[PDB]
RNA sequence: GGAUGCUGGCAUAAUGGUUAUAUGCCGCCCGUCUUGAAACACGGACCAAGGAGUCUAACGUCUAUGCGAGUGUUUGGGUGUA
RNA sequence: AUGAAGAGCUUUUAGUGGGCCAUUUUUGGUAAGCAGAACUGGCGAUGCGGGAUGAACCGAACGUAGAGUUAAGGUGCCGGA
RNA sequence: GGGUUGAUAUGAUGCCCUGACGAGUAGGCAGGCGUGGAGGUCAGUGACGAAGCCUAGACCGUAAGGUCGGGUCGAACGGCC
């Protein structure tokens, strides 16, 4: 009779998504990346900073 | 005593009146659809009368209930008043206007005995 | 006074072709048309015979008779707000074979191909055809191919 | 009647229905088929083709009695038997008894083949029959007895 | 606003609650609509559809016919409804020992159908008798057989009888129907 | 005056036809008076047929 | 006193609002205007037909 | 036949073996995302270590939206926005990107702003507004019953995998998106941005391909 | 798979309705022909009552009913509480 | 490929058969709020917000109400900002 | 588009559920209101006051209109099929 939305209403998302629980028990909204060594080129940066 | 019934609503409690019904004594205050080519009224130009239609329609559940939440049923003696005997709660009697001052006695007496409302007890009442 | 005969507004229609004047070459004769075969119409001014009105240049239709000289053609021509049915009788050098039909035949041939040779493993064909993708990733290298800068250029009169 | 016509429900609206720019008029293309040959000549051979000219052979002082000729087709030809006797006449499929039909009295003047009498013997009593008709009839084992 | 693609507020363009005030035609769709909601049977909406036509929708259905029906084959020992009114036909010499299913039976038809040994019956019989549609067979009659589809359709080169009143010579026989007078249509 | 598909009609009122209607309201009066003549003429030939 | 002449306004809302519809093809159409020699030979050959049908499945 | 208990029991354990089957099902759609994601970020990255250049794969999937109300249309884009189900003004349908669609695109570009949406806004839409066409009626969504039932022939079972079939364009794009009802959008909240709606998004408006910029339009819109 | 709980005041013209007036904003005279009427286009000073798609002969399509290869009692006769 | 809001079919009948405007294509004409055609969209038959004011322009099409957000157009006062 | 005859109670054209839609001249169709008279019924109202008339008094209905109260009046009049 009457539509509750989902994104609030937690009892609605997870009828709709089980998964939201342990989306949240983890906090895969916020998740961290690893941490990476690379490098551009030369050439990249040249031709970026070229007139 | 009245069953319960919601908040009623009208959406129009004033009387939709013919236009010029202002403005010419011939004309009178029953509505009529203005059916001409350049009325304002049929068009709908902002500042005119407004035009019945069905969207003003009452709620189902409100519709045809006094302000005491009841139907109105008119009744010319205790036998066609007899027949709301079990409906009190819903029907509330009108004695008819054609009614004598010596039977509005014998119906107002039947109602209070079987607790059936009556709209109008006071008509050719004397004293 | 106004004109509206049968050749009316035909001039470069009717016209033959520029250095293509003359007799017709003898494949329109010894082509082959059979009954339900799908036929253009491009009138040849040179046989006044058997020609068809203006309407019928570039109309497509179907073969529903055939004669000693003539083929009959079913032509679809929007009348008002409906489509009647036109029967034409028409020479064969006003006709010829339309290409679709013959395309569309080969990839009916193929996609039967296609179906016995891959029903032997099972390995779900899917013979419809479908529209121009979107293009996948891929890398661009820069090795001999450095990018050239470019800049709008000014306003000069050149004449 | 009157309380169930558009008339009524025309009531306050101008034109009764016939138009503000047509305007109901007395008789705006004519009286009766004026026009034929003209101005109504597309629905006169749209709908009428043969309406105008004349075609065959007069006839005076035709009496629609010379030509009374009702017509019975064959595939009745039972009914002109009452019911009471028709059973019996078809189970006793027999010469030397067989039905006797006056169509002439029933009120038919030609007998026509249309279709499948049974096999059963039959005098057929008429003043005109059809070739076939009567093919029929002698094949089942009757015979037509002419009349006048 | 919305752009409409369809005509908005438009009726089926079907009939139903046939418009016949005759409340035994109202019992047979009491009791058939239930049986086309309840009984997952196609037959019960065939029945019910028909019980709403017009008489010109429903025509008679000869013993003839009948009879034609049952000699397909598997055809004999079945049970014949037509929703509509079965006419006599003295075309006919023998007829089967069938049950018929029907809203009206001419005297002489049902006199025939029991005179051979079969049976006149109703469609709330029939309802008992095979709620599902249990060995049954519907036969329409037909429907362009009529006087008034000789004129549908009427104009040049669709033969197609004109509207005319009093027939012979000289009644639309002249310009129009033969090249001599004009031209033939 | 010619219109849609309908059958030519040929109805003879072109003349003062209303001058001239018989309604045959008389048909039961009529009877009546059949009636009684014959009675009439019966009881005058009392014997006859 | 003149008036409009002619113009095509308007006219294909029109059509197009019960309109452009295909007429509809059939399975055997008719064989009207195709040439009587192949008629008349092709009424013997259904003939034929139906016959050795009926010869064969008999 | 009491029926209250034990029916009932075994009804709610077939509830529980969907929803686990649901649960797995949206933990690989995360770890799917999460890497197509990463990888194409690390690919521009050793793109850009190699010298070389890393040209994303062109979208498959576009959202639009109509801009404009039905008045004072020519046939080609009322027909071509009947076909996108764009009926009425702010309402929104999903369109898989191929020369058949980029084309009617084309032809209903002042009547429409679309774009490449995120699985965000993607989300938001399905389960604000999230409506499927269930016997020709409007059904709010509202649960996975409805969407196994009309969608468990193509293998979806819940608005979840309907999302995915969605933005990893699948096999049943097309019939997702049918089911799927067009999106009812209200106007933006904080406005359009503009001045002015009907020029392109380039020239200053508002119709036209803004390629990413259609995500806060819709949330906003939603 | 749609609001319940607690508390207070009044229990009456207090809320509300109607009506007149004031205020803010809007609001051109109806009907009519016309592409276009508020029109410097026509009718209308006011009021009461009267006042305009009817009946018939023959028909068409549709619908309903009755019977059905038949159908139509009512020109007429018989009878009658006429 | 996309969509189908059900597809197809028939019967009968009303009103109408004075048109006009805008973008663009275009004929006559010096030109015209002129005359005449082509395509679409509109007015006519349509109120609403805007263009001070306006049949047609912009926006948007209307059951009765409430809340919110906006289109076009605007934010010195008249006038909401 | 669907659901619902099950016994006991009232209305199967009923009740209920679900979704969408709602501009309109000419014109079409449908459902209703009101008037004079006819058949039937309410063993209906009525000189203890019918009908009619007046009533910025009240109620029902989107409306057509219906109902009531008060005043005047004097002989008849209504509801439903
Ligand atoms: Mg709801
Ligand atoms: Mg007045
Ligand atoms: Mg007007
Ligand atoms: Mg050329
Ligand atoms: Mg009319
Ligand atoms: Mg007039
Ligand atoms: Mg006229
Ligand atoms: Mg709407
Ligand atoms: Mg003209
Ligand atoms: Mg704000
Ligand atoms: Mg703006
Ligand atoms: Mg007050
Ligand atoms: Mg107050
Ligand atoms: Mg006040
Ligand atoms: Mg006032
Ligand atoms: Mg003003
Ligand atoms: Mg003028
Ligand atoms: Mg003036
Ligand atoms: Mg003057
Ligand atoms: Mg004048
Ligand atoms: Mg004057
Ligand atoms: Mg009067
Ligand atoms: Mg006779
Ligand atoms: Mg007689
Ligand atoms: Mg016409
Ligand atoms: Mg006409
Ligand atoms: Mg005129
Ligand atoms: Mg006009
Ligand atoms: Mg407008
Ligand atoms: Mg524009
Ligand atoms: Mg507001
Ligand atoms: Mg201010
Ligand atoms: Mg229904
Ligand atoms: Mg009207
Ligand atoms: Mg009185
Ligand atoms: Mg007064
Ligand atoms: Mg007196």
């Amino acid at each position: 009779v009457l539509k509750k939305n989902p994104l609030k209403n937690k009892q609605v998302l997870l009828r709709l998504n089980p998964y939201a629980k342990v989306f949240a028990a983890e906090k895969l909204g916020s998740k961290k990346a690893e941490k990476t060594g690379t490098k551009p080129a030369a050439v990249f940066t040249e031709t970026l900073k070229h007139d | 005593a009245s069953l319960p019934h919601p908040k009623i609503v009208k959406k129009h409690t004033k009387k939709f009146k013919r236009h010029h019904s202002d403005r010419y004594h011939r004309v009178a205050e029953n509505w009529r659809k203005q059916k001409g080519i350049d009325s304002v009224v049929r068009r709908r130009f902002r500042g005119n009368i407004s035009q019945p239609k069905i969207g003003y329609g009452s709620n189902k559940k409100t519709k045809f209930l006094s302000p005491s939440g009841h139907k109105t049923f008119l009744v010319a003696n205790v036998k066609d008043l007899e027949t709301l005997t079990m409906h009190t709660k819903t029907y509330a009697a009108e004695i008819a206007h054609n009614i004598s001052a010596k039977n509005r006695v014998v119906i107002l007496a039947r109602a209070k005995a079987l607790g059936i409302k009556v709209t109008n007890p006071k008509g050719r009442l004397a004293l | 006074g106004k004109s509206h005969g049968y050749r009316s507004r035909t001039r470069y229609m009717f016209q033959r072709d520029f250095r293509k004047h003359g007799a017709v070459h003898l494949s329109t004769y010894l082509k082959v048309y059979k009954v339900g075969d799908i036929v253009d119409i491009k009138a040849n001014g040179s046989i006044q015979k058997g020609m068809p009105h203006k309407f019928y240049q570039g109309k497509t239709g179907v073969v529903y008779n055939v004669t000693k000289s003539s083929v009959g053609v079913i032509i679809n021509k929007m009348v008002g707000n409906r489509y009647l049915e036109k029967r034409l009788n028409l020479r064969v050098e006003h006709i010829k074979h339309s290409k679709c039909r013959q395309e569309f035949l080969e990839r009916v041939k193929a996609n039967a191909a296609k179906r016995a040779e891959a029903k032997a493993q099972g390995v779900a064909v899917q013979l419809k055809r479908q529209p121009a993708q979107p293009r996948e990733s891929r890398i661009v290298s820069t090795e001999g191919n450095v990018p050239q800068t470019l800049a709008p250029v000014p306003y000069e009169t050149f004449i | 009647p009157s309380r169930f016509t558009k008339t009524r429900k025309h009531r306050g609206h101008v034109s009764a229905g016939k138009g503000r720019i047509g305007k109901h008029r007395k008789h705006p293309g004519g009286r009766g088929m004026a026009g034929g040959q003209h101005h109504h000549r597309i629905n006169m051979d749209k709908y009428h083709p043969g309406y105008f000219g004349k075609v065959g052979m007069r006839y005076f002082h035709k009496q629609q009695a010379h030509f009374w000729k009702p017509v019975l087709n064959l595939d009745k030809l039972w009914t002109l038997i009452p019911e009471d006797k028709r059973d019996q006449y078809l189970k006793s499929a027999s010469k030397e008894t067989a039905p006797v039909i006056d169509t002439l009295a029933a009120g038919y003047g030609k007998i026509l083949g249309k279709g499948r009498i049974p096999n059963v013997p039959v005098i057929v009593k008429a003043r005109f029959v059809s070739k076939l008709a009567e093919e029929k009839i002698r094949a089942a084992g009757g015979v037509v007895e002419l009349i006048a | 606003g919305i752009d409409h693609t369809s005509k908005q507020h438009k009726r089926s363009g079907h009939r139903t609650a046939p418009k016949s005030d005759n409340v035994y035609l109202k019992l047979l769709v009491k009791l058939y609509t239930f049986l086309a909601r309840r009984t997952d049977a196609p037959f019960n909406k065939v029945v019910l559809k028909a019980l709403f036509l017009s008489k010109i929708n429903r025509p008679p259905v000869s013993v003839s016919r009948i009879a034609r029906a049952l000699k397909q084959e598997g055809a004999a020992n079945k049970t014949v409804v037509v929703v509509g009114t079965v006419t006599d036909d003295a075309r006919i010499f023998e007829f089967p020992k069938t049950t018929v299913a029907a809203l009206r039976f001419t005297a002489g038809a049902r006199a025939k159908i029991v005179k051979a040994g079969g049976e006149c019956i109703t469609l709330d019989q029939l309802a008992v008798r095979a709620p599902k549609g249990q060995n049954t067979l519907i036969l329409r009659g037909p429907r362009n057989s009529r006087e008034a589809v000789r004129h549908f359709g009427m104009g040049p080169h669709k033969g197609k009888a004109p509207r005319i009143l009093s027939t012979g010579r000289k009644f639309e026989r002249a310009r129009g129907r033969r090249r001599s007078k004009g031209f033939k249509v | 005056a010619i219109s849609k598909n309908l059958p030519i009609l040929k109805n003879h009122f072109r003349k003062h036809w209303q001058e001239r209607v018989k309604v045959h309201f008389d048909q039961a009066g009529k009877k009546v008076s059949r009636r009684n003549a014959r009675a009439t003429r019966a009881a005058k030939i009392a014997p006859r047929p | 006193a003149k008036s409009k002449n002619h113009t095509a306004h308007n006219q294909t809302r029109k059509a197009h609002r019960n309109g452009i519809k295909k007429p509809k093809t059939y399975k055997y159409p008719s064989l009207k205007g195709v040439d009587p020699k192949f008629r008349r030979n092709h009424k013997h050959a259904l003939h034929g037909t139906a016959k050795a049908l009926a010869a064969a499945k008999k | 036949a009491e029926q209250v208990a034990a029916e009932r029991a075994a009804r709610k354990a077939a509830n529980k073996e969907k929803r686990a089957i649901i649960l797995e099902r949206n933990a690989a759609y995360q770890k799917e995302y999460e890497t197509a994601e990463r990888n194409i970020i690390q690919a521009k990255r050793d793109a850009k270590a190699a010298g070389s250049y890393y040209v994303e794969a062109q979208h498959k999937l576009v959202f639009v939206v109509r801009i404009k109300g039905i008045n004072k249309i020519p046939p080609k884009p009322r027909k071509v926005l009947q076909l996108l189900r764009l009926t009425r003004i702010n309402s929104g349908t999903f369109v898989k990107v191929t020369k058949a669609t980029l084309e009617l695109l084309k032809l209903i570009e002042p009547y429409v702003a679309y774009g490449y949406p995120s699985y965000s806004t993607i989300r938001q839409l399905v389960y604000k507004r999230g409506f499927g066409k269930i016997n020709k009626q409007r059904v709010p969504l509202s649960d996975n019953a409805i969407i196994e039932a009309n969608l468990g022939k193509y293998g979806i079972l819940s608005i979840d995998d309907l999302i995915h079939e969605i933005i990893t364009v699948g096999p049943h794009f097309k019939q997702a998106n049918n089911f799927l009802w067009p999106f009812k959008l209200s106007n933006p909240s904080g406005g359009w941005g503009v001045p002015r709606k009907f020029k392109h998004f380039i020239q200053g408006g508002s119709f036209g391909n803004r390629e990413e910029f259609i995500n806060k339009l819709v949330k906003s819109m939603n």
